[PDB]
């Protein structure tokens, strides 16, 4: 709803990160968070 | 059980050529780096993907 | 000052040989979008085309109800099987598949499109078992 | 670039010139021409062209 950015997204969701995949997964539920292949 | 014909056996002068299938093969899943350009992935094992 | 990167000039040689008056109307210019057309379906005694599926319409017809029982399910099947492929084959080939195959034959400049309606559930079925 | 040549007197066909004569060509004589009335000449002068969109030029084409 904020119209958030992919990076913006990525880097505030790096708080549910549990733990070549190039995915984050939520620690909780393990759903895709977002991606990160390369930054460009 | 023997071979009913002799077999010609031998020692012979063999070369192992520095092509690795190791270095070769190649599996790609559905994700990974993308072209910006053309959205396709990019080229080969070497950029990790295509 | 040496430079490698170099473009390779690239050249075209052979050329093509294709072979009132007012500023523009609201119809000559514009009327993108093209007329809509009606469905003229040819009467099942004037059909002309084969009464066997070919390969190709057997498998589209295979591969469109194995993708619908993908996300649907609720199957008219007997036998039960457990992946949507072999369903939608036993159900083309028990002839209760719910899909019907029309067949463009011509789309008219006046705006029809004569196409011919197929019931693969009294077609030959060329698919393997 | 293109050059008006009077006998000898010698003059640049700027792009706003070629525009001034390009604007004063009559869609008839476009068509008696075998053109379209969309290949009319006055658009071969742009006063505003296009810069593609960022797609197409990812972060040389943007130098
Ligand atoms: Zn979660």
């Amino acid at each position: 709803a904020a119209e958030a950015s992919y990076d913006t997204m990525r880097t505030k969701l790096m708080k549910f990160s549990g733990i070549l995949i190039y995915s984050y997964f939520c620690k909780i539920c393990g759903e895709e968070l977002a991606h990160f292949i390369q930054e460009d | 059980e023997y071979f009913d014909a002799a077999i010609f056996i031998g020692p012979t002068y063999h070369q192992r050529l520095q092509k690795f299938v190791l270095d070769d093969r190649y599996a790609v899943a559905s994700y990974g780096p993308t072209d910006a350009l053309t959205g396709q992935p990019l080229d080969g094992k070497r950029s990790h993907g295509g | 000052l040496i430079m490698d990167d170099l473009v390779e000039e690239y050249v075209e040689t052979e050329e093509e040989n294709l072979v009132e008056i007012v500023e523009s109307p609201s119809i000559c210019e514009g009327f993108v979008q093209a007329s809509s057309q009606t469905l003229v379906i040819i009467p099942d005694n004037e059909r002309i085309t084969s009464n066997v599926l070919t390969t190709f319409e057997a498998t589209r017809l295979v591969a469109v109800r194995a993708q619908q029982l993908a996300i649907n399910g609720s199957t008219m099947l007997k036998k039960k099987y457990s992946s949507p492929i072999d369903i939608a084959k036993q159900e083309l080939f028990n002839r209760k598949i719910p899909l019907l195959v029309m067949r463009c034959i011509k789309v008219t400049p006046e705006g029809q499109k004569i196409v011919e309606i197929w019931n693969p559930r009294e077609m030959g079925i060329p698919l393997l078992d | 670039t293109f050059w008006a040549d009077q006998q000898g007197k010698i003059d640049k066909l700027y792009p706003q010139i070629i525009r001034e004569i390009f604007s004063r060509v009559t869609y008839d004589t476009v068509v008696k021409l075998g053109r379209s009335k969309n290949s009319h000449p006055e658009k071969l002068v742009l006063k505003a062209i296009q810069i593609p969109p960022i797609s197409i030029r990812p972060g040389d084409i943007n130098n």
